[PDB]
DNA sequence: GGGGGGGGGGGGGGGGGGGGGTTTTTGGGGGGGGGG
DNA sequence: CCCCCCCCCCACCCCCCCCCCCCCCCCCCCCCC
């Protein structure tokens, strides 16, 4: 049996395929009018499409698991294929990319196996180590200046293809065959972009003990930069070994093995327990349809953390936060931070972790982090090399990877200070500033922090004053825009109330599972809640208006005028705005500048 | 080591006899010689040593010759491709037909015309029975490709994650910020040898990031004697030109949420040359090129070939003196907002 | 008796083969400074 | 004044090179004019 015997036959199944799942062809014409459009109208879609692989089986069987099993020998005919009919319709290579039912092909870093190299397989986890981007040299041309035409050379290595060609030096011709000197053509010399990332496997499916797994894709053209860091992934690809795995006898090691790679075809963003949400019609309307209703705020708020008793002010700031106010860019490129920063400080079992829990469960783009856990290096960027070409290079720290979201602190009165020197830039101007390893950059950090802490002693002390009680400078309390103080004061009715919540909380049972089985008043759903966010971040601006103004100026002199400082005022603008974004609304109104004042005034007053 | 070969929509032939009209016709007559004639009599003098070729006269040269019905074969495209190579094309157009000087410059005093006289003397009475030099060595000027202006890829202010590795070999406009910069370094263009045991000497053209010193006298003077004489590099006689790398960062409006910023080596020769600051906000044209070292995977930097940077007293103070109350004003225009 | 030709040695050139090519965290000791 | 804390410093292609082989050149010897 030879390959290319075959392969007539299996582009022309491949065609039928396209040809009967008609979509596709739409697709590729849709994809051709869209770039014709762009570059006439003076951006551009890939030359690349997602086939259902469900569509591949009901049509062919035999050749969908030609796909699963044997790639090398199966995708270049379907691509092939595919080029053909983008080629058919009126006036470059296709690619391809899969999505479906991979059934034992979905794997992980950790039980992805030798086994199953050079099958297609699927891997979920998380991203890290994203190489720089580098163009790959693919063809190179050249005119030889005398003879007049124009010398090519094609190369090859072991992630430009998906069967083991010969390889090519990455060497430049400079001589005719007659000895005529040639000269390179750049621009119609051809390179591919080609990145490299690690992904890691997601802790919570590590088992017991054993430290998570990971590997290595790569990624070429339109599929760089898809990821940063951080991000959470599913990896579509072939996974091969590359390399002499130490057989040439210069390695006189006999243990160590072949390298391996996953060479990608697709990278689709998660948060499944998909990154952005998409939004049905029905899903439009049911969201306008709750915004007006006429406490919305608050049915929104009690459907944060269900599983949390009382601590209602602390669930509605959490929503504003969630929610946070307009970002204002003023003269001289001036700036106006719009993020919600927030401190839980107080007694212990007081849910302040668990508050943390739900928003890192509930937020679009949340980092963890721990006060003691935390380097103020790893918090802002660290300096590494990056073992792909030998520079120093930035890998994003917590502070930077939760740009445009936000950023969980447990335990952060334990931060040893040169950590929390670090945490001033973020609050002060959502960036951070590198002047180190001859690197001298700034990095946006965009994000409302929210922080958990205990006072200086073991349990709030209302005997002393909040600066005696709250272990952190009066310079980095300020930058929080609400300060919360909690405590576990004793009282047999709210202990009544707060322990029976608890017990239904405990039988908790979820659906199938048998009695005692070990696992593997209206309010909305936490996916509900989570699409309610992302719409109002997406669609709303809300305009600033003097019906508000005239309340916040009332309310702000009247709470200076009795710790309050000039900060206080956008803080109250900031929960204005938010909270007309709860509302939906183009306009902020006197109603969010009274809710505004009335949650500031709790957080202040203790009211 | 043979190589395939194929056809493609370009002949170099056609496009440098296109090259070499627009250069002898073209003039701004609008704003009413040839615009580059006369620049390159002002080099012919030694007034000047940058050519700037602008792609905005090759736009109206085409405009000009379509209207009179012939077509134009599209130079601005062609040259937005693969500006590289026609660096070197309008260096040959402009090292035939440059003038000669109209203002005298002492010119005894120049080594590299001293050099080539003896050479040409020696020649003279080699031809009586008793090029001639690489073209780098007496082109003094440095010729410079300024991009379209918005009225197309040239044109564009691209950010640094924006250039894909597509744009290899095409002259793009960037914008960002300059994080650091090199001091002025001296790169070989010629390097020149003295021979000991002939006098006569011979030139070494370097196009790399390194190359390999001659030794042995590949000059017919020693070689048809069949002596092995000794080269020596000369400074002197070397022609060498300014040279400086420096690094370009995407701002910060330009990096994506979450994303690190970005970064691009420049490198900057001959006259443009410390244009460019560290702290400076720029839009830098130049040709997007490739350097070999990773294998197949490119070390890439940008050509600069334009800088656009994005940012009387004695008596005018006397404006501010006569309109009076000066300390008052002065002190409450330190912050003006500030109550 | 000197010059040419033949034969042998010695040197040089060319070709072919081969080998080499820094910051970030953690722990420990010692020194310095602050609070009771 | 004493003790504890906390701060600091430290750990695969291309060039150079070397070896081998072949041819040519130069000297010496012998013969011929
Ligand atoms: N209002 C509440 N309703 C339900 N459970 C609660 C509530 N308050 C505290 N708990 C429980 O208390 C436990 C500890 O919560 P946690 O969030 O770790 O407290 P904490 O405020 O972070 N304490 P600490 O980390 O010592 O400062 C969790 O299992 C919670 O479920
Ligand atoms: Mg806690
Ligand atoms: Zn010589």
């Amino acid at each position: 049996f030879a390959p290319d015997a075959v392969f007539g036959d299996r582009v022309r199944r491949f065609q039928e395929f396209l040809d009967t799942f008609t979509s596709y062809r739409d697709s590729v014409r849709s994809i051709q009018v869209y770039n014709s459009n762009n570059a006439a109208n003076y951006n551009i879609l890939p030359h690349r499409i997602i086939i259902s692989l469900d569509d591949l089986r009901e049509f062919d069987r035999s050749f969908w698991s030609g796909i699963l099993v044997e790639p090398a020998y199966f995708i270049p005919p379907a691509e092939k294929a595919l080029t053909d009919l983008a080629d058919s319709m009126d006036d470059h290579p296709w690619k391809l990319s899969f999505k479906g039912s991979f059934g034992a092909h979905a794997l992980s870093p950790r039980t992805l196996t030798a086994q199953h190299l050079n099958k297609l397989v699927s891997v979920e986890g998380i991203v890290t180590k994203t190489s720089l981007v580098r163009p790959k040299l693919i063809r190179s041309v050249h005119y030889a200046a005398k003879t007049g035409r124009f010398h090519y050379r094609d190369y090859t290595d072991a992630t430009t293809t998906l069967t083991t060609r010969i390889p090519t030096p990455a060497i430049y011709p400079t001589e005719d065959t007659e000895g005529n000197k040639l000269t390179t053509e750049y621009g119609y010399s051809t390179f591919i972009d080609h990145q490299r990332i690690t992904v890691q496997e997601m802790p919570e499916m590590a088992p017991a003990g054993q430290l998570p797994r990971s590997i290595d894709v790569i990624l070429d053209d339109d599929l760089v930069d898809k990821t940063k860091p951080g991000d959470r992934v599913n990896v579509v690809g072939v996974f091969k070994s590359l390399g002499a795995g130490g057989m040439n006898q210069s390695n006189s090691n006999t243990l160590i093995g072949f390298k391996t790679l996953i060479l990608g075809n697709t990278v689709y963003p998660l948060h499944a327990r998909a990154a952005r949400q998409m939004l049905t019609d029905f899903d439009i309307r049911n969201i306008n349809k709750l915004s007006k209703k006429k406490d919305i705020f608050d049915i929104l708020s009690q459907s944060l953390a269900p599983s949390i008793y009382g601590h209602d002010h602390i669930k509605k700031a959490i929503l504003l936060m969630l929610m946070g106010g307009v970002e204002k860019n003023l003269e001289n490129g001036s700036h106006l931070r719009g993020d919600i920063n927030i401190l839980m400080v107080g007694d212990p079992s007081t849910a302040k972790s668990q508050l943390l829990r739900f928003v890192l469960n509930t937020a679009s783009l949340a980092i963890a982090t721990t006060g003691r856990g935390s380097s103020g290096v790893g918090l802002t960027a660290a300096v590494t090399t990056d073992r792909e070409t030998g520079e120093r290079r930035l890998e994003a720290g917590a502070m930077v990877l939760a740009d445009r979201g936000v950023v969980c602190i447990d335990e952060f009165d334990k931060m040893t200070d040169v950590d929390r020197v670090a945490i001033h830039e973020v609050m002060e101007q959502q960036t951070v500033t590198i002047a180190k390893a001859g690197i001298h950059t700034t990095l946006n950090a965009r994000c409302s922090v929210i922080a958990a802490a205990n006072p200086v002693f073991g349990q709030y002390d209302v005997n002393r004053d909040p600066h005696q009680n709250i272990a952190l400078p009066d310079s980095l309390l300020s930058r929080f825009d609400l300060l919360f103080v909690v405590t576990d004061d004793i009282n047999e009715i709210r202990d009544r109330s707060i322990s029976e919540h608890v017990l239904r909380t405990h039988r908790y049972l979820p659906p199938g599972y048998l009695e005692g089985e070990p696992v593997r008043p209206k309010l909305v759903t936490i996916p509900f809640l989570r699409k309610y966010v992302q719409y109002a971040k997406e669609r709303v601006i809300p305009q600033l208006t003097q019906e508000a103004i005239n309340v916040i100026v009332k309310n702000y002199t009247d709470l200076r005028n009795d710790p309050i400082t000039a900060r206080t005022l956008e803080t109250l603008i900031r929960l204005a705005t938010a909270h007309a974004k709860v509302r939906l609304s183009k306009t902020v109104n006197k109603v969010d500048a009274k809710v505004a004042a009335n949650l500031l005034r709790f957080a202040l007053l203790g009211e | 080591a043979a190589l395939p070969s194929i056809q493609l929509p370009v002949d170099y032939n056609n496009l440098f006899n296109e090259i070499t009209d627009f250069l002898v016709t073209f003039k701004q007559d609008t704003l009413s010689g040839p615009k580059y004639m006369a620049m390159l009599q002002k080099v012919a003098n030694r007034e000047l040593n940058s050519v700037i070729i602008d792609l905005d006269d090759i736009l109206q040269y085409q405009n000009e010759k379509f209207l009179q019905g012939t077509q134009a074969d599209d130079l601005v495209s062609a040259i937005q491709q693969n500006a590289n190579h026609f660096t070197e094309l309008f260096c040959r157009a402009i090292d035939n037909n440059m003038p000669l000087p109209t203002k005298e410059i002492d010119y005894k005093d120049d080594v590299l015309d001293v050099i080539l006289n003896q050479r040409r003397l020696r020649n003279e009475r080699m031809l009586s029975d008793r090029e001639l030099f690489p073209p780098n060595l007496t082109r003094r000027y440095f010729l410079y490709f300024k991009p379209l202006s918005q009225n197309a890829i040239s044109s564009k202010p691209l950010s640094v994650r924006q250039i894909k590795g597509d744009f290899l070999g095409q002259l793009i406009t960037v914008r960002g910020i300059i994080t650091r910069v090199s001091d002025v370094k001296p790169a070989v263009e010629v390097i020149a040898y003295t021979c000991d045991q002939c006098g006569y000497e011979v030139f070494q053209e370097v196009n790399s990031r390194t190359f390999t010193p001659l030794s042995e006298c590949t000059s017919e003077e020693c070689s048809q004697n069949q002596t092995k004489g000794q080269l020596f590099m000369s400074t002197r006689a070397s022609k060498f030109s300014a040279f400086q790398e420096c690094k370009i960062q995407e701002l910060s409006q330009q990096v994506p949420v979450g994303h690190i910023p970005r970064s691009l080596n420049i490198h900057v020769n001959g006259t443009l040359v410390r244009s460019l600051s560290p702290g400076d906000i720029v839009d830098v044209t130049g040709i997007f090129l490739p350097a070999p070292y990773a294998g197949l995977l490119t070390e890439t930097y940008l050509e600069a070939q334009f800088v656009r940077q994005h940012k009387d007293v004695e008596e005018r103070v006397m404006e501010l003196i006569t309109s009076g109350d000066v300390y008052n004003r002065l002190a409450k225009s330190i912050a003006p907002e500030i109550y």
